[PDB]
RNA sequence: AAUAACUUUUCGAAUCGCAUGGCCUUGUGCUGGCGAUGGUUCAUUCAAAUUUCUGCCCUAUCAACUUUCGAUGGUAGGAUAGUGGCCUACCAUGGUUUCAACGGGUAACGGGGAAUAAGGGUUCGAUUCCGGAGAGGGAGCCUGAGAAACGGCUACCACAUCCAAGG
RNA sequence: AACUGCGAAUGGCUCAUUAAAUCAGUUAUCGUUUAUUUGAUAGUUCCUUUACUACAUGGUAUAACUGUGGUAAUUCUAGAGCUA
C-alpha cells in the first residue's frame, strides 16, 4: 500500500525474539541495516529482554544515547537497530563482550565473550564480483564490501574480518570435513561437518550434515555457514555446542541437575 | 506490627543506568501493609543512599496477607537519580514538582486555533483593532 | 474608490480618499504598469506622474498582471504566483482573481510615485521612514559602504542600541561569508583527506598487484 | 575493461559544531583532531511491480464464446522503471470449450482459522494476524524515493453549509 | 516567528466491488525501480596549457519583520521598504 511500512504488531514478530502476546499491541520493526528483520535481533529486545539492563523501552533509549553499547566496534544509538549473527555487541561500562549466535532451539543465546574474540567476526560470503576500475571485491552476509580479497576466496566460505580495519585475514574454504553452523530451517542452531554436498543445476543445492554424536540431516546450501575445521572453530561455542538432544534426554538432563 | 523484614531478590548491577535493581520481597506476617515511605527508609539504611537514590514502585500483598512483593531501584549518587528516573516517579518522593499545563482538550484546541494565523500575529491584530475601534 | 499612494524613494505610505468621478474616469481602461500623469488627478498632483501597481475590488479580490478582460476570472494558480499562497508543497489551487485593467468596481488601487514634480505632499514626501536592517553578507556589508576586498568589514557592521530601562547594550548581525581561520581548516581538511585517500587506494592496487605477479610464479 | 565520438553537459563539499594542538624561515605563516550534514557509483537492507505451477461456491431454467473499435501470434516502432498487444503500423488466422468454455447468480473479500467432535464428513469465517480493495460515484493529476493519495488538488450526483445575495 | 530539511504513502476503519480475479503454498527477475539503514567509493573540473580568472571563499531574491489597505465572510491576501 503506497509505500514501506513503519509498524509491526505482536503476533507478526519473529519468534524467536520471545515476546509475550499479551502487554502490547506492537513489537519492536528493526530497522534497515546489515541483516534481514527476519533473522536480526533489536538492541532494544537484547537490552531490556535478554539482558534484563532495561525495565522499559524509554530508558533503552537513556541507555543508547549515553553511547554506552558498540555494535561491530562502532557506537550505534538507534533502539531497533538490526543487529545479527556474529555481531560483537560489547558494553564497556560493564566490560561485558557478546557475540550473537544461535541456540539449539533457534533462539538467539546470551553468549558473552572475552575482550579478544571480540576484536574479529566471520562473515560468509554471499558474491564474488569485479567492481568497476576492475577492483574485485567479496561481500558478506551482513552486507560488508571488501575490496581487493585473496583470489582463492569463493562463494559460501567464510571469512575472518577484523573490527578495527575492516581487512580480511585468513579464510577457510567449503569443502568436506569443516565444521557448520546451521543458520535457517528446522535445524537452526546445529553444527556439523559437511561431509556430502549435492549439487543440483536449476537451484538449492543440498548438504548433508554430520554432527559429532554421528547423526545426519540435510539442509539448503544457503542455511549453512562453515566456522572452522571439525574440532577446531575460529570462534567459541554456546552451551551444549549445537547438538540437539531429544525431548527425553532433555527431561533427563533437566531432572538430574534439578538437585545436585 | 511486631517486625517487618526486608528481602532484596534478584540483585543485579546497572552500571550503564548507574544503579542497583532488585526484588523487595517483604513479610509483614501482622501488619496491614508496609507503606513505601518507610521501606524507603530501612532501604537507604542497608545500602547508604540517603533516601533520595532509591525507589520502590511495583507493590502487591499476597492473598491471605502477610506477604507483599515489589520491585526496588537504588541508584548511585542521587543526582544520577535525578537523571534516570521517570518525572512521574520522582514526583511521588518530592523530589520533582508537579508541572501544571491544560488538559489535553485545551492544549489541541489551542495549536489548532494557533494553527490558523501565519507569522507572529501581532500584524493581524493590529490592523482589527482600528475595524473594531472604529 | 480609494487610493493607496506609495513613494518609494522615500519609502513613505499614506492613502487617500477621491470621490470625484471625473479625477477617477483617467484611471479608467488602464492596465497595470500603465503610467498615468496625476495633474488630471488633482491641484496639488502636478508634476507627478504615477504607476498603477495593484489593488482590490469591492469583494476583496485583487488585481493581477497580465489577466486582461477586467472582470472576474477563476485561475488555477500555482507556486510561485501571487495571490495564492500553497498550503502544502506540490498543492495548486482554483482561486477567483480580478482583471488587470482597472475599472469602476474596485474599492482600492494602489500607486508608486515614479518621478517628483515641483509640489510638496506632507504625509508623504517631507517624513522619512529609514530602512530596517544593514547588510548582513560580507559583500553585502562589503558593496554597501564601497570597501575594497582587503577591509575587514567585521568593524563596520550596523550596530543597533537597545535598553531595557538603563542599559545601552548594541547587537549586530553575524556576518555570513566571513573568512575565518575555522573555514580556513576545513578546507585544509577535506583537501588533505582527498590526498590521503587517493594515495592509499593507489598502495593497496600495487600490493595486489604484487600478490598475483607471486601467484604466476606457478 | 579498450577504441572513436556524443551530451539543454550529471557528479567531482564556496556547508555546520565542539576542540584547539605541533614546526621555524615569528606570518592572523604552514600543518593538525574528533563528527554533523551532503554527494556519484556499486553492494546491502526496507520494499515495490511484474511473474511460474496447482487449487474456488450454485447454475445447461447459460453450448458455443473471442476476431470487425486487439481477439491468438509474428516483424518493427512508441511508451514504461522494466517484460509484454501495453499501444501503433504491417502481416497471418488464430485462441478457449462437455475434462463445462462463455454467460448468469451469490444476502462471495481470500487465507490462517471457528462450530460440531468414532472414522469419513457438514456448516461458518464482516471481524484481534497476513494479503487485497475503498474512502458519497467516476475520472484526471501535482509533489515525491514511494500516491492515480482523498484528515492533497481539478467538477458533478444520493448531496449539503454560510451569509450583507457579491461570493 | 518564518525560510530550509524530513514526515504527512505509516497507522486506524470498513468489506462495497471482486468467482482464475483476490488469495494460499511454490517459483522467477539472465525482465526492473528503490528515499532511508549499513559497507565501500571520487589528485584528472582551466586554456593551441606566458599577460589568467576571487579561492583568505563569487551573485541577487524573498520570507519572517516594518508600514498602507480591501472583503459580511476562510489556514483570503495586494501594493511599498529591509535582510539570511
Amino acid at each position: 500500500a503506497r509505500g514501506p511500512k513503519k509498524h509491526l504488531k505482536r503476533l507478526a514478530a519473529p519468534h524467536h525474539w520471545l515476546l509475550d502476546k499479551l502487554s502490547g499491541c506492537y513489537a519492536p520493526r528493526p530497522s534497515a541495516g546489515p541483516h534481514k528483520l527476519r533473522e536480526s535481533l533489536p538492541l532494544i529486545v537484547f537490552l531490556r529482554n535478554r539482558l534484563k539492563y532495561a525495565l522499559n523501552g524509554r530508558e533503552v533509549k537513556a541507555i543508547l544515547m549515553q553511547r554506552h553499547v558498540k555494535v561491530d566496534g562502532k557506537v550505534r544509538t538507534d533502539t531497533t537497530y538490526p543487529a545479527g549473527f556474529m555481531d560483537v555487541i560489547t558494553l564497556d561500562a560493564t566490560n561485558e563482550n557478546f557475540r550473537l549466535v544461535y541456540d539449539v532451539k533457534g533462539r538467539f543465546a546470551v553468549h558473552r565473550i572475552t575482550d579478544e574474540e571480540a576484536s574479529y567476526k566471520l562473515g560468509k560470503v554471499k558474491k564474488v564480483q569485479l567492481g568497476k576500475k576492475g577492483v574485485p571485491y567479496v561481500v558478506t552476509h551482513d552486507g560488508r564490501t571488501i575490496r581487493y580479497p585473496d583470489p582463492n576466496i569463493k562463494v559460501n566460505d567464510t571469512v575472518k574480518i577484523d573490527l578495527a580495519s575492516g581487512k580480511i585475514t585468513d579464510f577457510i574454504k567449503f569443502d568436506a570435513g569443516k565444521l557448520v553452523y546451521v543458520t535457517g530451517g528446522r535445524n537452526l542452531g546445529r553444527i556439523g561437518t559437511i561431509v556430502h554436498k549435492e549439487r543440483h543445476d536449476g537451484g538449492f543445492d543440498l548438504v548433508h550434515i554430520k554432527d559429532s554424536l554421528d547423526n545426519t540431516f540435510v539442509t539448503r546450501l544457503n542455511n549453512v555457514f562453515v566456522i572452522g575445521e571439525q574440532g577446531k572453530p575460529y570462534i567459541s561455542l554456546p552451551k551444549g555446542k549445537g547438538i540437539k538432544l531429544s525431548i527425553a534426554e532433555e527431561r533427563d538432563r533437566r531432572r538430574a541437575q534439578q538437585g545436585l | 506490627s511486631d517486625a517487618v523484614t526486608i528481602r532484596t531478590r534478584k540483585v543485579i548491577s546497572n552500571p550503564l543506568l548507574a544503579r542497583k535493581q532488585f526484588v523487595v520481597d517483604v513479610l509483614h506476617p501482622n501488619r496491614a501493609n508496609v507503606s513505601k515511605d518507610e521501606l524507603r527508609e530501612k532501604l537507604a539504611e542497608v545500602y547508604k543512599a540517603e533516601k533520595d537514590a532509591v525507589s520502590v514502585f511495583g507493590f502487591r500483598t499476597q492473598f491471605g496477607g502477610g506477604k507483599s512483593v515489589g520491585f526496588g531501584l537504588v541508584y548511585n549518587s542521587v543526582a544520577e537519580a535525578k537523571k534516570f528516573e521517570p518525572t512521574y516517579r520522582l514526583v511521588r518522593y518530592g523530589l520533582a514538582e508537579k508541572v501544571e499545563k491544560a488538559s489535553r482538550q485545551q492544549r489541541k484546541q489551542k495549536k489548532n486555533r494557533d494553527k490558523k494565523i501565519f507569522g507572529t500575529g501581532k500584524r493581524l491584530a493590529k490592523k482589527v483593532a482600528r475595524r473594531n475601534a472604529d | 474608490m480609494k487610493l493607496n499612494i506609495s513613494y518609494p524613494v522615500n519609502g513613505s505610505q499614506k492613502t487617500f480618499e477621491i470621490d470625484d468621478e471625473h479625477r477617477i474616469r483617467v484611471f479608467f481602461d488602464k492596465r497595470i504598469g500603465q503610467e498615468v500623469d496625476g495633474e488630471a488627478v488633482g491641484d496639488e498632483f502636478k508634476g507627478y506622474v504615477f504607476k498603477i501597481s495593484g489593488g482590490n475590488d469591492k469583494q476583496g479580490f485583487p488585481m493581477k498582471q497580465g489577466v486582461l478582460l477586467p472582470t472576474r476570472i477563476k485561475l488555477l494558480l500555482t507556486k510561485n504566483v501571487s495571490c495564492y499562497r500553497p498550503r502544502r508543497d506540490g498543492e495548486r489551487k482554483r482561486k477567483s482573481v480580478r482583471g488587470a485593467i482597472v475599472g469602476p468596481d474596485l474599492a482600492v488601487l494602489a500607486l508608486v510615485i515614479v518621478k517628483k514634480g515641483e509640489q510638496e505632499l506632507e504625509g508623504l514626501t517631507d517624513t522619512t521612514v529609514p530602512k530596517r536592517l544593514g547588510p548582513k553578507r560580507a559583500n553585502n556589508i562589503r558593496k554597501f559602504f564601497g570597501l575594497s576586498k582587503e577591509d575587514d568589514v567585521r568593524d563596520f557592521v550596523i550596530r543597533r542600541e537597545v535598553t531595557k530601562g538603563e542599559k545601552t547594550y548594541t547587537k549586530a548581525p553575524k556576518i555570513q561569508r566571513l573568512v575565518t581561520p575555522q573555514r580556513l581548516q576545513r578546507k585544509r581538511h577535506q583537501r588533505a583527506l582527498k590526498v590521503r585517500n587517493a594515495q592509499a587506494q593507489r598502495e593497496a592496487a600495487a600490493e595486489y598487484a604484487q600478490l598475483l605477479a607471486k601467484r604466476l610464479s606457478e
